[PDB]
């Protein structure tokens, strides 16, 4: 599309998210969600093809259903108490409806089915935007009402999301579906600490956003969407493969990388609340995410796959466009463990 | 909470279930979504009028406008899908899979 | 079946290279004789001459921070004192019973 | 391609670095003095 | 005398639509290299 | 050497773990991509949450 | 403690700014110098410890391990100089970087005043070893070996993090000094039993305990020579050091908790020693011998007596040195034959007499011939186990006899008999290999003159 | 809901074998019905009749598992005269596991079931005894 | 200011640069035809820019210095070996075909970039279109296998679905006996070995599979050897025809912006030429790939970016 139109649509998406984040009236939060949904579709459908159209219509259906459920929860809350402010929910039924709507917006299990297909359909830039920016508003809404959530339902869907992501990432060869399942697992990790501490949720969100930005920018730099296509990256730009391997190790939670910070802090916080079994199961399940990260690293950088003859022309050319902040994102997603006590800033 | 509110909530639940069934015909999915927003409009209007909360007489109008805009967006998406496949059948959207 | 029976264009497996053939007195460190000889010299010197000898001598002459002869002298003076005064050497109780307040059972 | 050292960008980068360093040092000195004034050390 | 590196037969394990192929997923095909699938004027008779 | 080490110890932890995880991965990821079944499951899930958590 | 840490960190820029043909010389010289600095730490007191700061301390249990870790790097560089000849300068620098990072992680692990820092570094050691195994490995099973090595360790050590955070939430501290001074008994409870298991299993899996030792043969056989050296010498002792540090809070629960592990180790030393008798690979045989020795060390730690602890420390040091030397000898044979099979190259004493002398000395030291420190640790642990129960002597004697049997079997099969006729590429042994063996073997016979340096804090 | 849990838990461990067996059967039937609902939703095999056959098979299998577990555990607790002992739950749980193996007609799943259900039942009994929480409330 | 979204936003519109003269033109002829002379003549009379036919080392002439690189570092194939042994066991024929197709794709992208950036038209020899005639002839003669042509078809579809076809295609028609006589007169010993069946298959492919397909979306001028000698009539036919059937009139400023972003960034142009499909003729082992890439990195001005090579003589490196 026209660059002016694209910039306006991106600004509208961001302004809808900010409207959700800064408003204190439930109707304004709903309006922000509607504005974000309205401006999101052309971004996903920027490169016109049947796959993008199918992904866009699936995303539209899911988000419209979630918004309708959220509106119903708001109306029930208003019925049982003449309040519009985002505070304690005031009703057991209203809270359940709202939690399911926000889980559907976030993609938490069992409402995860749309994320892998929407990510596969859209391009890598739309996938980056969808998996990074489209998590801020629902998570902020969940944080604002964290004192109302029933811990059983939140913990159940969090553990389900972790298990589903771990199991579903094992079966994928497409990189975008791998990233989608990783996002589902990380969402499950994020929502398992909302009943106890929202600062841990925000810290995990920041770390995951940095890691996902680094990974998607690396994937865009080496234009590969399949495992075998990424297996050709060493023959042209081995530094990109080495950085990608380090980032993958970080995303698996291996210390002393940055990705070890959120799991460590969440486990410690959950143990402070006399919860022992769930962190153990969560780490055991994150082992699966680490396994398929290791498989990707094996196929990418730790071994050398066969190449083709036509790579000799690619050897002669350099990337016309260089993405700013890629170096900063890699460093932030790799080497910030010693700066852990900085989380007291209420990030 | 009297019986009229229960009837409207039952209508909303029926519309949501009908949306979640998907026999076929994505147009029926859009119809179920619009039935849901209509039920929301009715029940919110009843709540607002019963309690004499003057300033929320705006809100049903805003809800209607936004939901109709979403309806137009969904109709455009359905038209594009139909032009791609020749029909609005749900089962034709199987290119992307888990 | 006109296939070439070749899976791909691959370099042949190279034959291992003897360091002695192109350079006798090879020392097995490097293919360049000068860098090889200096690597041998630095390894031999800094290991055997420096560490293995000087550090061994340093460890041999470490001062007694573990306090062995001090314990010997303390034990000698205590046994001299106790034998002379009729005290029965070592005492069974490590702490004097006067300073322990046992809890009365009254069972 | 064929490019000379872009003196405009180099000048802006060096100026930004120097300005940031001087502002940081001034901020630190002001913080130290104002801390001392509040707690009555010096 | 040479370090082993993956060959075509090894690399073909990761070329399918999904890992661990099954009977049900045996017919699945990878998506096209570019994410574009093939696409695969009325007449009016104004008589008397 | 063989019976214990190369067979049964290998069967107990690693092979069993790999088999179970692969089977669960196959079960989870074997979805045809039809929104019919997905939203039917969503309806089933929504009903369960309402009646089992309150 | 920073006087050791900072030079090890400066090893990295020195390596990366070195000339293309001067990386090995500079790395070896500065690693040897760093090792000399480490020697000062050995001076130890009979009192508490060498508490340098709030972050790091040294002890007579940590000092020999630190000295061995610092001493191992020049030997690993010497061993790796050969097979990396046809490698690009950047990749050789990356290999040296991996070795330096592993040394730094081990050095910070062994001091580690606080337990979460110990866990963080104890897990940080996992990455460079994995990269070394799965990148510079010859065979195609290196990937599976690395997967086994990673996942066994992580499955073992993930509950340890939960146990540690729970312990800090309850007690309030994880500093080892406060933990030791404020220790309290553990009541016989199911929760305490599972806490004991979570505290113990992470170190058990890395010993390796019998039945959980599957990863070790794969990782040792598929690793390059430097990786095998470090894995056999230092990485196995991390579990023993952790158990020695953590068994202070597990009392009196350990008295009955130890039985399953004691039985497993006592029978598994016999099992692995017997496995060594029927082995067609040198590296696998050496790995299984390592498993037997570490099982006996597990027995020593579980008995939890002063003689047990002294013997365990001495045996850890001696086994590290001996296993490193044996792996180096096997690699020298492999780089000539490229087979890694015992029965192929035979009668090498006729062709390489001095290397045969090195083989004999290494086998005698592995056989625990007196007055080597190997037998010092072996005998102390045997006496402690006999005091624990007089019936252990049967298993200990069986293990000793089988150990001598397979050690001399390995010596005789490769060094004696008639040379293989069709093998004609067996060149004279280089000065580098001979110096490597000498620098492996001389410290053992020098340490047997001052055994108190390796007998630990309970001496 | 939690009604089935209350009906099962209110019975003493060493008494009323039939009541415990019936409660376990009800819980197993509910679990099997939920699993069947998910299986039907995610995978419509061929038709209505084959689907209801699948539902009945799953429900009967789960109910039999629960009934065997409850009966065996309660009889073990009664006969051994040592209530509040996880060994009884171990034995009953993998009696249920062995019945699963028999229903599926393969020995390997039966042995794996005895292992992984006896340990699970013993863990649940231990958690009841020591008061472990799976879904902890936010204390701090 | 390199072209991008900002340039399009502020001033850069390439529709104003079109002056009815752009008219990308492609000339096609059988081996040893007079098309090269004819194409060159058209470029000079119309004021357009001539593009010599892309060979093995076309990409070498556009990067770094114009000097070609070694054969093992660029192309890994030779036409002389194809002429001598068309059925070579090392799969040289299909490697040659694929490398030539990739070179033609790069040249077409360069020509499109020049036309969209300056407005001056270009004249091309055999382009990505009609490059399949050599593939068809080689397959019919048994020089290549069927999997090779399947791979060629896949790559050709995925690559050529993103560009505009030429406005005018000019064909010079020469009989096979006459062109064989021209080959004999040429004097090249390797070219002497071309059989008549190969030329006949080439010729059959051009008329049968290329002329009607370009007749449906372009404008065709079938010319013979005699009437192609005078370029005045060719040029007159060029101006007389008006293009109104192709996709070019349907384009606008936004499509031109997209195409201009596509033609630059040649790494995106050549993206799908290295798809991970393993045919023995073109797949290369890991060890050979590593060795050849390390040799390529050791080329004088190829280790770093073009402006960051001190060995060439680039100065002020520490401030660029
Ligand atoms: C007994 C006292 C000795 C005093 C003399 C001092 C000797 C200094 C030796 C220093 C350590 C040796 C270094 C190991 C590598 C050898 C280097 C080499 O290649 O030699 C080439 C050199 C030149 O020959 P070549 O013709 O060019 O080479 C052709 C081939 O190599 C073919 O060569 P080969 O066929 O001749 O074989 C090489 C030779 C050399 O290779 C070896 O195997 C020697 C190492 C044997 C030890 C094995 C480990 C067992 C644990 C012992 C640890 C205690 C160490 C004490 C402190 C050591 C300080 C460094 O192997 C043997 O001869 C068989 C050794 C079996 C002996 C078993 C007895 C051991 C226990 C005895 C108790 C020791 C303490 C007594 C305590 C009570 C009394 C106070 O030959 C020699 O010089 C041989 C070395 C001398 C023999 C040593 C035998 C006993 C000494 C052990 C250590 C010193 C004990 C201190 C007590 C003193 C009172
Ligand atoms: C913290 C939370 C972070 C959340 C996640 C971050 C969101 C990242 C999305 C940002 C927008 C898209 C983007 O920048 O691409 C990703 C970018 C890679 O860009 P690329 O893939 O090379 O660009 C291709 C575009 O998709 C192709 O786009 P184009 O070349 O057609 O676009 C033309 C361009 C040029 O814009 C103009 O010509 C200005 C025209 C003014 C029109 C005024 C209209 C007023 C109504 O406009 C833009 O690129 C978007 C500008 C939006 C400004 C919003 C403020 O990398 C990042 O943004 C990472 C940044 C790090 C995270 C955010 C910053 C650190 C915190
Ligand atoms: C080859 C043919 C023969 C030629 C050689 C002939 C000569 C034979 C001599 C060789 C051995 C014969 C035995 C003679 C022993 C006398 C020396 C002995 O007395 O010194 C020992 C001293 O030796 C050292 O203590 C031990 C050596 C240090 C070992 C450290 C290793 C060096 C660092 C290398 C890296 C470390 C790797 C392993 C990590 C732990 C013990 O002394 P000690 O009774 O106690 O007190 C010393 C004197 N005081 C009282 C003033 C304090
Ligand atoms: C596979 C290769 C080796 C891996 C490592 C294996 C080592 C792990 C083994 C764990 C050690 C033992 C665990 C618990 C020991 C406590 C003693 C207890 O088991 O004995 C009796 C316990 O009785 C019964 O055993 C109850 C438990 C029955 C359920 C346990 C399952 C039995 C076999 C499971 C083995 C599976 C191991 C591998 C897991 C994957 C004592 O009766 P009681 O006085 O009442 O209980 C005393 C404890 N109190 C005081 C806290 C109450
Ligand atoms: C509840 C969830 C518990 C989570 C447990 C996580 C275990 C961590 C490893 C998970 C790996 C599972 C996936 C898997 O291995 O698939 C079988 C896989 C198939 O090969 P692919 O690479 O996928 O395909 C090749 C052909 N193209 O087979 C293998 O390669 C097996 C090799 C790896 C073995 C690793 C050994 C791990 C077991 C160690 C013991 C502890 C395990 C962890 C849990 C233990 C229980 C406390
Ligand atoms: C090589 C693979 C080995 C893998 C490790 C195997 C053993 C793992 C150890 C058990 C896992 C959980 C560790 C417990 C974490 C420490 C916390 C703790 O001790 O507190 C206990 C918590 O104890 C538990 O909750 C334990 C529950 C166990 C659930 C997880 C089961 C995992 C598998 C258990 C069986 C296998 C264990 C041995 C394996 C043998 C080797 C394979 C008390 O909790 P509170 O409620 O606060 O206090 C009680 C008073 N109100
Ligand atoms: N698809 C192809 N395959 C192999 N060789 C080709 C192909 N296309 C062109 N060539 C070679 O490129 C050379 C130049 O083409 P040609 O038109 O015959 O000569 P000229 O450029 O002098 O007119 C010729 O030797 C021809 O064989």
């Amino acid at each position: 599309m026209n660059p002016i139109i694209y910039t306006t649509l991106i600004m509208t998406v961001m302004s809808g998210t900010m409207l959700v984040m800064i408003s204190s009236h439930w109707l304004l939060i709903w309006i922000g969600f509607e504005m974000n949904l309205l401006a999101m579709i052309p971004v996903l459908m920027k490169n016109f093809n049947p796959r993008a159209t199918e992904a866009a219509t699936k995303y539209f259906l899911t988000q419209a259903t979630a918004s309708m459920m959220l509106m119903m929860a708001i109306i029930i809350n208003l019925l049982y108490s003449g309040q519009w402010t985002i505070t304690k929910m005031f009703n057991p039924v209203a809270m359940t409806m709202m939690t399911m709507a926000l889980a559907m917006k976030l993609g938490l299990s069992p409402f995860h089915f749309w994320v892998p297909e929407v990510t596969q359909g859209i391009s890598l830039q739309a996938g980056l935007l969808l998996l990074t920016w489209q998590k801020l508003a629902p998570l902020s809404v969940l944080c604002q009402i964290s004192q109302s959530i029933n811990p059983n339902l939140m913990l159940t869907m969090a553990m389900l999301s972790i298990l589903i992501g771990g199991w579903g990432g094992l079966n994928q060869t497409q990189l975008r579906k791998i990233m989608a399942y990783s996002s589902i697992a990380h969402m499950g990790w994020m929502t398992a600490v909302l009943p106890y501490n929202t600062t841990m949720t925000i810290l995990n969100l920041l770390i995951y956003i940095t890691m996902t930005l680094a990974m998607f920018m690396l994937l865009i730099h080496s234009s590969a969407t399949t495992t075998l296509s990424l297996s050709h990256t060493w023959n042209k730009m081995p530094v990109i493969t080495s950085l990608m391997m380090v980032t993958l190790l970080s995303m698996g939670g291996l210390p002393p990388l940055s990705g070890f910070m959120p799991k460590w802090m969440i486990i410690q916080e959950m143990t402070k609340n006399e919860s022992i079994i769930m962190p153990t199961l969560m780490a055991m399940t994150a082992l699966l995410n680490l396994y398929f990260y290791m498989r990707l690293a094996y196929s990418s950088s730790l071994t050398m796959f066969p190449s083709t003859n036509n790579m000799k022309m690619k050897w002669q050319f350099e990337h016309t466009k260089q993405m700013k902040l890629l170096p900063t994102m890699i460093v932030l997603s790799t080497l910030v463990l010693p700066m852990t006590p900085a989380l007291s800033s209420l990030n | 909470m009297p019986l009229v509110y229960m009837n409207i909530i039952m209508a909303f639940a029926i519309a949501l279930a009908g949306l979640l069934m998907y026999r076929s015909h994505l147009m029926s999915s859009l119809l179920c979504l619009e039935g849901m927003m209509l039920s929301l409009f009715i029940m919110s209007t009843l709540i607002i009028l019963n309690t004499h909360f003057t300033l929320a007489n705006m809100m049903p109008i805003i809800l209607l406008v936004f939901a109709a805009c979403e309806a137009a967006l969904g109709l455009s998406l359905l038209v594009m899908v139909s032009n791609t496949y020749g029909t609005d059948y749900v089962q034709n959207l199987n290119l992307l899979q888990c | 079946p006109p296939e070439p029976t070749i899976r791909l264009q691959e370099d042949p497996d190279p034959e291992d290279e003897n360091l002695y053939e192109k350079n006798p007195d090879s020392h097995g460190y490097d293919k360049d004789p000068i860098v090889d000889l200096w690597n041998m010299r630095v390894v031999f010197f800094f290991g055997f001459s420096i560490v293995l000898v000087l550090g061994s001598t340093f460890v041999a002459y470490l001062p007694d921070y573990r306090m062995q002869e001090w314990a010997r002298r303390e034990a000698e003076r205590l046994v001299k004192y106790r034998e002379a005064n009729g005290l029965p050497l070592m005492e069974s109780n490590c702490f004097d019973p006067n300073k322990i307040q046992l809890p009365e059972d009254e069972d | 391609p064929h490019g000379s050292p872009d003196w405009l960008k180099v000048g802006l980068t060096l100026g930004t670095s120097v300005f940031l360093w001087i502002y940081l040092i001034k901020q630190h000195k002001e913080d130290v003095l104002e801390y001392k004034r509040r707690n009555g050390l010096e | 005398a040479r370090q082993w590196q993956p060959d075509v037969e090894w690399a073909e394990q990761f070329g399918g639509a999904v890992m661990y192929p099954t009977k049900e997923t045996a017919h699945w095909k990878p998506p096209p290299w570019n994410d574009v699938d093939p696409p695969k004027n009325l007449t009016l008779n104004f008589g008397p | 050497s063989s019976l214990l080490d190369l067979i049964w110890l290998e069967t107990i932890l690693p092979k069993t773990t790999s088999f179970i995880q692969m089977k669960m991965s196959i079960m989870v990821s074997n979805q045809k991509g039809l929104i019919k079944l997905y939203f039917l499951s969503f309806l089933i899930t929504i009903m369960i949450s309402m009646t089992l958590f309150n | 403690m920073l006087k050791i840490i900072i030079p090890t960190t400066m090893l990295l820029p020195m390596t990366w700014m070195s000339k293309h043909n001067m990386i090995w010389i500079n790395a070896t010289v500065h690693s040897l110098l760093i090792s000399l600095i480490s020697l000062s730490l050995l001076n130890q007191l009979g009192e508490n410890s060498l508490n340098f700061s709030l972050t790091f301390f040294s002890d007579s249990l940590s000092a020999p391990l630190l000295v061995l870790t610092t001493w191992l790097l020049p030997l690993m560089l010497m061993a790796s100089q050969s097979h990396l000849s046809k490698e690009t300068t950047t990749r050789k620098k990356l290999y040296i970087t991996m070795l330096i990072l592993l040394q730094l992680f081990l050095i910070m692990t062994f001091t580690a005043t606080e337990l979460i820092l110990f866990y963080i570094l104890f897990e940080a050691t996992l990455v460079p070893t994995l990269i070394i195994i799965t990148r510079w490995g010859n065979q195609t099973e290196r990937l599976n070996a690395g997967l086994y090595f990673l996942f066994y360790t992580l499955a073992g050590s993930l509950p340890l993090l939960v146990a540690l955070v729970y312990i800090q939430n309850t007690t309030g501290s994880l500093n080892f000094l406060i933990i030791h001074y404020w220790s309290h008994p553990l009541s016989n409870s199911w929760s305490n039993i599972f806490m004991w298991l979570a505290c113990i299993m992470a170190f058990m899996v890395k010993m390796p305990l019998y039945g959980l030792h599957l990863w070790l043969p794969k990782a040792h056989v598929e690793a390059p020579i430097a990786g095998s050296m470090v894995l056999a010498a230092v990485l196995l002792k991390l579990g023993g050091y952790g158990m020695m540090r953590i068994t202070t809070i597990l009392n009196p629960l350990t008295n009955y908790m130890a039985y399953p592990f004691l039985m497993l180790s006592m029978w598994g030393m016999i099992m692995t020693s017997s496995i060594c008798l029927r082995q067609t690979d040198l590296k696998s045989l050496i790995a299984y011998s390592s498993v037997s020795h570490m099982a006996l060390v597990i027995v020593a730690i579980m008995i939890q007596t002063p003689w047990s602890f002294m013997g365990a420390t001495a045996l850890m040091i001696a086994h590290g040195l001996t296993s490193s030397m044996l792996f180096c000898l096997a690699n020298t044979n492999y780089e000539r034959v490229h087979s890694r099979t015992m029965i192929l190259a035979r009668g090498l004493q006729t062709l390489l007499p001095l290397m045969a002398t090195w083989w004999l000395v290494a086998s005698l030291t592995n056989l625990a011939l007196p007055p080597s420190i190997n037998l010092i640790g072996e005998l102390f642990i045997i006496t402690a186990s006999f005091s624990w129960s007089n019936i252990t002597i049967i298993l200990m004697g069986m293990n000793m006899m089988i150990t001598a049997l397979y050690s001399l079997y390995m010596l005789i099969t490769t060094q004696r008999g008639k040379y293989t006729h069709h093998i004609n590429n067996i060149k004279p042994s280089f000065t580098r290999e001979n110096a490597l063996m000498a620098l492996h073997i001389l410290p053992l016979l020098l340490l047997t003159l001052n055994p108190k340096m390796i007998l630990g804090p309970l001496y | 809901a939690k009604t089935l849990l209350h009906k099962y838990s209110d019975i003493p461990e060493g008494t009323e074998c039939h009541r415990k067996a019936y409660a376990s059967t009800s819980i197993g039937g509910a679990t099997g019905l939920i699993v069947s609902a998910y299986s039907i939703a995610l995978k419509p095999p061929a038709s209505f009749l084959e689907g209801v056959a699948r539902t009945g098979r799953y429900t009967f299998t789960s109910a039999a598992i629960g009934a065997i577990f409850g009966l065996t555990s309660c009889i073990s607790a009664q006969v051994r005269e040592k209530p509040d002992d996880p060994l009884n739950y171990f034995i009953g749980g993998c009696a249920g596991g062995l019945t699963l193996g028999a229903r599926t007609r393969s020995y390997g799943i039966g042995a794996a079931a005895c292992a992984y259900m006896g340990l699970t039942a013993a863990l649940v009994k231990m958690g009841q005894l020591e008061g472990w929480q799976v879904f902890a409330e936010p204390k701090v | 200011l390199q072209y991008g979204p900002l340039a399009f936003v502020l001033g850069e519109r390439t529709t104003r640069k079109l002056t009815e003269t752009s008219k990308v033109i492609t000339v096609d002829g059988n081996i040893c035809s007079g098309k090269g002379r004819l194409a060159r003549e058209i470029a000079e009379k119309l004021g357009l820019r001539h593009f010599p036919e892309a060979g093995i080392h076309y990409a070498d002439s556009t990067t770094g210095d114009g000097k070609p690189l070694d054969v093992q570092l660029s192309g890994n194939c030779s036409l002389e070996k194809f002429y001598d042994d068309p059925k070579s066991n090392d799969g040289n024929s299909y490697r040659l075909q694929s490398w030539l197709y990739a070179s033609r794709l790069l040249q077409y992208a360069d020509a499109l970039e020049h036309l969209l950036s300056t407005g001056q038209g270009v004249v091309l020899e055999r382009s990505i279109y009609s490059d399949f005639v050599f593939l068809e002839a080689m397959y019919r003669q048994g020089f290549i296998r069927k999997q090779c042509v399947e791979h060629y078809n896949e790559v050709k579809k995925v690559t050529a679905c993103e560009y505009l076809p030429p406005h005018v295609v000019v064909y010079v028609d020469v009989p096979v006996p006459e062109i064989q006589s021209r080959i004999q007169k040429k004097g090249n010993p390797h070219e002497m070995k071309i059989t008549a069946a190969y030329l006949q298959d080439i010729e059959n492919a051009y008329k049968k599979t290329f002329l009607p397909e370009m007749s449906e979306k372009c404008e065709v001028l079938q010319y013979s050897a005699r009437e192609a000698e005078d370029a005045e009539k060719v040029v007159e036919d060029i101006e007389y025809l008006k293009c109104d059937k192709g996709p070019w009139p349907d384009q606008d400023d936004r499509t031109f912006h997209r195409l201009r972003m596509l033609v630059q960034n040649k790494l995106e142009v050549l993206n799908y030429t290295t798809i991970p499909v393993y045919l023995p003729e073109i797949t290369i082992g890991a060890h050979q790939s590593d060795r050849v890439f390390q040799k390529f990195t050791e080329l004088p001005g190829r280790k770093y970016s073009p402006g960051y090579n001190e060995d060439v003589g680039d100065k002020w490196i520490w401030l660029k």
